[PDB]
RNA sequence: UUCACUGGGCCAGCAUCAGUUUUGGUGGCAGGAUAAAUCCAUAGGAAUGUAGCUUGCCUCGGUAAGUAUUAUAGCCUGUG
RNA sequence: AUGGUGAAAACCAUCUAGUACUGGUUCCUGCCGAAGUUUCCCUCAGGAUAGCAG
RNA sequence: AGAACUGGCGAUGCGGGAUGAACCGAACGUAGAGUUAAGGUGCCGGAAUACACGCUCAUCAGACCAAAAGGUGUUAGUUCAUCUAGACAGCCGGACGGUGGCCAUGGAAGUCGGAAUCCGCUAAGGAGUGUGUAACAACUCACCGGCCGAAUGAACUA
RNA sequence: CGUGGAGGUCAGUGACGAAGCCUAGACCGUAAGGUCGGGUCGAACGGCCUCUAGUGCAGAUCUUGGUGGUAGUAGCAGCGAAACCACAGCCAAGGGACGGGCUUGGCAGAAUCAGCG
RNA sequence: GCAGUCGCGACAUUGCUAUACCGAAGCAGAAUUCGGUAACCCUACUGAU
RNA sequence: GGCAGCCGCGAAGCUACCAUCCGCUGGAUUAUGGCUGAACGCCUCUAAGUCAGAAUCCAUGCUAGAACGCGGUGAUUUCUUUGCUCCACACAAUAUAGAUGGAUACGAAUAAGGCGUCCUUGUGGCGUCGCUGAACCAUAGCAGGCUAGCAACGGUGCACUUGGCGGAAAGGCCUUGGGUGCUUGCUGGCGAAUUGCAAUGUCAUUUUGCGUGGGGAUAAAUCAUUUGUAUACGACUUAGA
């Protein structure tokens, strides 16, 4: 294979991390720089082709597309990188004190034992008239004016096995620091939604470690130039809609994703098959480089979702339809 | 003569630095070079770069990756210069490269201290006027320093408020200059004229 | 048989000594063209021409070019 | 070679410690100490002979 | 490749040469003090980053034989010349009449070509060194005339 | 210098301990070796003037016997080898002929299992 | 190669025997050509404690 | 077909030009074409400078991440018999790539620079400095003692005390107010000896442990099972007060 993914030893850690952030502006708002999420299976999607000069031009496509579901993010601290000759050094941390039982968990490899004292002395830091953290923050202004923000999943809510919560960095593109800081300020404790940052059509890229094969694979990789086909949240009633089959059904098939849970959450559509297996964590990046190609510039109409069983060959696209078909049955009367 | 000597790099020459160091290390004498980056080195910049390059593609022919490291900041390229210059692998020699420091700009707390030059390793001495150098900075950003806008950045950033505690001193200065003047011509001021101070 | 003194063992200093040897200070001698220089005196010579004189001339009487071998500078040669 | 053994590639005891070219050649100290070649028997075989060193 | 003589090796330690039996010195009892050979005095490396006169930017110089020659690289010498009757160069002006010489010929008039290279005037002009027009036309370098100022150009050695 | 035996001597040493051996103990000598300090040992041993030799080991793909890595491996939880072994395993350069321990450089991170490339 | 024209005789001299980027060629366009940037084993190998 | 298979289908693995999604942008450049330009009173892309630009180089991105490079953060053992952590007090060991006053702080250039003064506030006018640091504080008291006054009320050590500055390796500084030693700035009252003519003649710091006192916290990791998103053994990844 290419010299660049060599050697092939295994990745560091299951949960792929960023090595590179988009350039920031120090006039635009405050707007997160990636989001996270989990792989959950894999879907089929048609839909129109307006691209223009193409020798498809206004007719119908089929593709694949990778589903993840993104539930809220919840912040929990905010840390400052400070540059040096010898490279970006953490210069402060400052948490938000509401650490979940996921977290705790997370830093205990062996909760069940542990006497969960974790985030008890420092609370007291917050829960009082304090200042300390005002301190820190005032520090934090006057020094570096690169600012990363820790946050974690709801892994309670994602219909996992795993139920340990993990943490990520996502920087922020916000100028004037102070601004950013004050954001932050505002933030603690807040959980983000999937709709805050991203929009549909946007080019971006995701990283991810892709499965072993027997060592064979399992090594962090990241895919570039992915377009987000639809963004769907719990709330947000037929998800898996569209304006020609506008179906009141969600993206779940029939019988659930195979080896995965039935997603009726938050969730991300984007083109082509994101690198991981099911249940695999990945994070999305927002295109470092802000490629104007007529390719990212273009818009998607979903016209219909595939909706049928994964396991063995689908027969039909809802349970309404099975049963219609049949009519009745011996299992019913 | 002194404990820990501090040697500004700026305007002087690699090799003569570096043998001069070496010789210090050798003698027992502590040494901190500070503003690496600032350092030059005598030919023409593009002459410095095939020589570089020349002794960078001849790394190893057996094994690439166990062959010689190349490091691209001015500080550890001058490093790798004196440490040419010092008998390596030895005890004594391991034991004096520890009495040396290299950093770029001026890191404290050497920037409150003074610093001092090497008068016989200054290129405004040594090269002829006119003749064509290489700046080290220049050299390293080349070969891949990431580094060149943020020593800049904040060697700038001292210099601002330098500028300010060198205002103060002088206006100390000037004011016990002043109180000294008044103060001559008294009988101890002129006995200690005709003794020499 | 009490303790002390002495000869006796390990390491050096002080003063002067004999051999080898390194590096300073200072004095008296014979030779050079009886050193040459430098200095004093005398006749000339010259300009990279000092005083003074003449013709343009801007900066008020300011400067260039001619003259002038010493005058309100000095130099060289020959000689004692 | 002599004397015996068994048998559908021989063996056993003596002459035989039988015929040069490899290999090996054991304590210390002091003094001296070279040579690598002349001569014809022509030489290919081998000594003789002369010099150095006692 | 062959005759032949001298010195090391042989049978040979030591100093320097990154390292090399054949390179230079030096040939050897165990020790101390002092002075050296060859080789060195920026570091590894013990010794001056000594003094004095000049050369070189080499784009892998320099510390180590095919190459005579070229370089609008640099720095010194020899021979010719012209010079305050004006050194080279720079700017402006003349740069002729016969003549459009004869011929190959629709045209080669100075410039597609051949033989000639003719004479007059001068201060000097080639039957023309080139640009170029179908030929003429126009510019022109070399030859001369006016302003600026002084050493310059050529041929060789190194 | 050292050893086996032998001739004369020390009217020699020696159960109150002679040989041999051990001895990170001290002396003698340039040296073969000799002497003494300490532990086991148990019945013989040394200096001096001379004669004698089956008289002194670092190798001989040496002989007799024994012991190491290979190896707790192959093999048939247990039993359990053989071949091989001056000595070990990072490279570039020069060695004007051979570089694996010479020289100049880069560097080397204990130990350890697996697929053969 | 030999010979000859130019005391040793320097060049001339006659006899026989891939793509991409540049300047050009009489490059109208396309295409083409020329000159440049030049395309049961040591060390092991790799996964891993 | 209760024993060993065929027929047709057949997920899930195995696993693909037999399919599926994607596959970077910014500089320094050489070649090359020009600008300003004397050497060579004219020219000239080059010698001083200088514009653009190559499948060239470096950067952005991607993969690994020195297990011997680094920063922040939660928990940090109520029983490892008051155990453990931070300080003050007293004894030892431990050694020191090697104090024997002070590592005494503008920047840029070197065919140029500072310091003082002035107004014309600048590339301004005037004076002066260097020509090395041979430099500046401090340098007297038993290795620095016990005491009395004079003139100043300054200098310095002590814990303190109000604030700011310093994030590059900040871990240090300036000060604001009082108290408490010394003050050799100046003049006095006493010990010094015997180490015998010298033996570094001993005073510094890196850490650790046994003990006392004064503050503080009082939890984790591995194994077993389980688990899978991993498999070649290890490893990796989950759950149960």
């Amino acid at each position: 294979g290419h010299l660049g993914f060599l050697p092939r030893k295994r990745a560091a850690s299951i949960r792929a991390r960023v090595k590179a952030f988009p350039k920031d502006d120090r006039s635009k708002p405050v707007a997160l720089t990636s989001f996270l999420g989990y792989k959950a299976g894999m879907t089929t999607i048609v839909r129109d082709l307006d691209r223009p000069g193409s020798k498809f031009h206004k007719r119908e496509v089929v593709e694949a597309v990778t589903v993840v579901d993104t539930p809220p993010v919840v912040v929990v601290g905010v840390v400052g990188y400070v540059e040096t000759p010898r490279g970006l050094r953490s210069l402060t941390t400052v948490w938000a004190e509401h650490l979940s039982d996921e977290v705790k968990r997370r830093f205990y490899k062996n909760w069940y034992k542990s006497k969960k004292k974790a985030f008890t002395k420092y609370s007291a830091k917050y829960a009082q008239d304090g200042a300390g953290i005002e301190r820190e923050l005032a520090r934090i202004k006057k020094y570096a004016s690169v600012v990363r923000v820790l946050v974690h999943t709801q892994i309670r809510k994602t219909p996992l096995a795993q139920k340990k919560a993990h943490l990520a960095e996502i920087q922020l593109n916000g100028g004037s620091i102070s601004e950013k800081v004050d954001w932050a300020r505002e933030h603690f404790e807040k959980t983000v939604a999937v709709d805050s940052v991203f929009e549909q059509n946007e080019m971006i890229d995701a990283i991810a470690v892709t499965k072993g094969h027997g060592q064979r694979g399992y090594h962090s990789r990241t895919s570039i130039n992915h377009k987000i086909y639809r963004v769907g949240k719990g709330d947000d009633e037929a998800n898996g809609a569209t304006s020609f089959d506008r179906t009141k059904k969600t993206i779940t098939p029939m019988g659930g994703f195979v080896h995965y849970g039935e997603i009726k959450n938050d969730f991300i559509m984007v083109k082509g098959c994101i690198p991981g297996n099911r249940k695999r964590i990945v994070t999305l990046r927002k295109s470092l480089y802000t490629n104007t190609s007529r390719k990212a510039l273009e818009e998607v109409s979903l016209k219909w979702i595939d909706t049928a069983s994964k396991f063995g060959k689908g027969r039909f696209q809802t349970p309404a339809e099975k049963h219609a078909f049949m009519g009745t049955l011996k299992k019913d009367l | 003569v002194e404990p820990v000597v501090v040697i500004d790099g700026k305007g002087h020459l690699v090799g003569r630095l570096a043998s001069v160091v070496a010789k210090q290390l050798l003698n027992g004498q502590k040494i901190v070079v500070v503003r690496a980056e600032e350092l030059n080195i005598s030919g023409e910049f593009f002459r410095n770069k095939l020589k570089y390059h020349d002794f960078l593609r001849k790394a190893t022919a057996f094994n690439k990756t166990r062959g010689p490291f190349h490091f691209r900041a001015p500080s550890r390229i001058f490093y790798k210069a004196l440490r040419g210059m010092v008998s390596h692998k030895t005890a004594r020699g391991k034991a004096a490269l520890e009495r040396l420091k290299v950093f770029e700009g001026i890191p404290p707390p050497y920037d409150k201290k003074k610093r001092v030059v090497v008068p016989q390793a200054l290129r405004v001495l040594r090269l002829k006027p006119g003749r064509k150098y290489t700046t080290l900075g220049k050299l390293s950003t080349s070969v891949g320093w990431k580094y060149e806008d943020v020593v800049a950045k904040l060697e700038a950033k001292r210099k601002v408020s330098s500028a300010e505690y060198y205002a103060k001193k002088r206006a100390f200065t000037k004011k016990v200059a002043s109180a000294n003047a008044t103060a001559a011509e008294s009988d101890v001021a002129k006995q200690l004229a005709a003794l020499g101070y």
